[PDB]
C-alpha cells in the first residue's frame, strides 16, 4: 500500500545550522517580509517574492533578536550561509560583497524558519 | 599605560592575573 | 476583625525591590514606574496577611504581593520589551 | 546599540571650492606637524611584538592587519627589515612579494605568473599541484607574499580570494595582509578562513592613509 500513498520521486533536522548562522536567518526572514515602516515601533506578503534589505538592517536586527556585538564570527556564518545560498544577493557573476550596490534577500521558505525558530525557541509566529 | 596597549595588542607579554601581584605580597608578608 | 499591621523588618525586602523595579524601568520599557505600584504592593500584601487571619505582615505574604504587581506591570508592555523584563525578574 | 539604528536642499557649492594643490597642501604641511611625535613613539613601542609575529609565521599562522590609519609602512618594515633577514641568516635570500591590492588593475593572472615562476621548478589546479609538490618538500620558507588592502578592489572579487586562500596552505609561504573595510571579515566563509588559518591582531595607528587614496582622486568633490 505505501508504495502507492507516496510518489517516491523525491530523491531522497534537515538543516543543521549553528545558533549564531540560526538567529541570523531568523532576522535575514524578518528583514525580507517585514515592511521598514515597523523597525522604529516593534523591536524598540509572504505569498509574494521576498524584498530586498540591507545589511545594517540584518546586524541590528539580529542583535535586537539574540538571547553580541561585532566578533567576525557572526561575520563568518552569514558569508557561510550566502556561500550555503541560503542567503541571496543582486549578482550573477564576479561577487563584490563590500560594493555598496549589492543588495540581499532571503532564500528560504516559511516552513524552515518556523523549525529553526522551534528549535532556538523564537516566537517569530507573533511579529506577524 | 604598557598593560591596557600589551592587551589590545594580543601580546603575550602582558601580565596574567593568576598569580596575584607582587605588591599584594608587600602587603601579605606583614601578616 | 482582621486589620493585620506592617513590621519594619520587612523594610529592605519592600525598599531594594523598589529600588531593583525603578532600575529597570529607565534601562527598558516606555512605563514608568511609580509610587502607586509601591502604593499598591502594600496594600495587596496587607490583603495577603488578612487572608491568613495574621494580625502582622509576614514575609511570605510580601512574596506574593510582589509577584502580582511584577506580573500585571511586565505583561502589559509589548512584545519586545515583555521578553527582556522576564528574564530580569526571573527571580521574583 | 540597534535602538540607535531604529532611530535614525543643500548644495555643495555653498562651500568654498577647492583646487587640485590646495588639497595636497593640507595633507602635505599637517601629517608632518600633526602627531608626528607621538605616533613615533606608539610605533617604537609596537615594534616589540616583532618576534611574537615571527614566531607565529614560523608555526604557520598568517597573520591579518586591521585597525584605524594606513597599513603600509609596518608590514613593509615587518617584511624587508626584520622577517626576511631573519628567515634567511638564524636558518643558516627571500622574495619580498609586495602586492599593492588598493590597485583596481591588479590582474590575479600577472600575479600568479610571478609566484609559479618563483616557485615552480586553471589557476587552481596549478596551485593544487604545487601544494602536492611542496608537502613533501623540506618546510623552510622561502616566499613572503605582503598583500596590502586584502579588501581592494581587485582583490574583494571572488576568484582572486579563492585564489589567495589556496596559497596558504603551502608551509613555505608566508602571507601578511591588511584590510580596512568594517565588514571586512565578510569576505571570508568557512572554507577561506580554514585555509587562511589566520592569526588577528588590532593594529590601529592612526597613520594618514595617503598612497591608497592616491589611486582613486578625492577631488570628485
Amino acid at each position: 500500500i505505501k508504495l502507492f500513498l507516496s510518489t517516491d520521486d523525491n530523491l531522497s533536522q534537515t538543516y543543521d545550522l549553528s545558533i549564531i548562522s540560526k538567529y541570523l536567518l531568523i532576522a535575514s526572514y524578518i528583514c525580507s517580509y517585514l515592511e521598514p515602516r515597523y523597525d522604529a515601533s516593534i523591536f524598540s506578503p509572504r505569498y509574494l517574492q521576498p524584498s530586498l534589505f540591507a545589511i545594517e538592517r540584518l546586524l541590528a536586527i539580529f542583535q535586537a533578536i539574540f538571547p553580541m556585538k561585532a566578533n567576525i564570527e557572526v561575520f563568518q556564518n552569514l558569508s557561510e550561509l550566502h556561500t550555503l545560498k541560503l542567503i541571496a544577493t543582486t549578482m550573477n557573476k564576479n561577487i563584490d560583497y563590500l560594493s555598496p550596490k549589492v543588495r540581499w534577500k532571503v532564500n528560504v521558505p516559511w516552513e524552515i524558519i518556523k523549525e529553526i525558530s522551534e528549535s532556538v525557541h523564537f516566537n517569530i509566529s507573533d511579529y506577524f | 599605560y604598557d598593560e591596557i596597549i600589551f592587551r589590545k595588542l594580543g601580546s603575550m607579554l602582558q601580565t596574567t592575573n593568576i598569580l596575584v601581584t607582587d605588591d599584594q605580597y608587600n602587603i601579605w608578608k606583614k601578616r | 476583625k482582621i486589620y493585620p499591621k506592617l513590621h519594619q523588618m520587612d523594610m529592605d525586602k519592600v525598599s531594594r525591590v523598589y529600588a531593583d523595579l525603578r532600575r529597570e524601568s529607565i534601562s527598558t520599557g516606555s512605563f514608568p514606574i511609580t509610587v502607586r505600584h509601591l502604593e499598591s504592593i502594600l496594600r495587596i500584601a496587607e490583603s495577603f496577611a488578612k487572608m491568613r487571619l495574621s494580625e502582622f505582615v509576614s514575609s511570605y505574604d510580601l512574596d506574593r504581593a510582589i509577584k502580582v504587581v511584577v506580573d500585571s506591570f511586565v505583561d502589559a508592555q509589548k512584545v519586545s520589551v515583555r521578553r527582556q523584563l522576564r528574564r530580569s525578574f526571573a527571580i521574583y | 546599540t540597534f535602538e540607535g539604528y531604529f532611530d535614525q536642499r543643500h548644495t555643495m557649492s555653498m562651500a568654498p571650492d577647492v583646487t587640485r594643490e590646495e588639497f595636497s597642501l593640507v595633507s602635505n604641511f599637517f601629517n608632518e606637524n600633526f602627531q608626528k611625535r607621538p605616533r613615533q613613539k606608539l610605533f617604537e613601542i609596537q615594534k616589540k611584538m616583532f618576534p611574537q609575529y615571527w614566531f607565529e609565521l614560523t608555526q604557520g599562522f598568517s597573520l591579518l592587519f586591521y585597525g584605524v590609519g594606513s597599513k603600509r609602512n609596518f608590514l613593509e618594515e615587518f617584511a624587508i627589515d626584520y622577517l626576511s633577514p631573519k628567515i634567511a641568516y638564524s636558518q643558516l635570500s627571500i622574495p619580498c612579494l609586495i602586492l599593492n591590492g588598493y590597485n583596481p588593475s591588479c590582474n590575479y593572472r600577472d600575479v600568479f605568473k610571478e609566484i609559479t615562476d618563483l616557485l615552480v621548478p586553471h589557476v587552481i589546479l596549478q596551485i593544487q599541484k604545487m601544494i602536492d609538490f611542496y608537502k613533501n618538500q623540506p618546510l623552510d620558507i622561502k616566499l613572503i607574499l605582503v598583500v596590502h588592502n586584502l579588501d581592494g578592489p581587485s582583490i574583494r572579487k571572488n576568484t582572486f580570494q579563492t585564489m589567495l586562500s589556496f596559497l596558504s596552505v603551502i608551509r613555505q609561504i608566508a602571507i601578511v595582509a591588511s584590510t580596512d573595510h568594517i565588514y571586512a571579515p565578510l569576505l571570508w566563509d568557512n572554507m577561506k578562513a580554514q585555509n587562511y588559518n589566520f592569526v588577528f591582531h588590532d593594529i590601529s595607528n592612526f597613520e594618514p592613509s595617503t598612497v591608497e587614496s592616491t589611486f582613486q582622486d578625492v577631488m570628485k568633490m
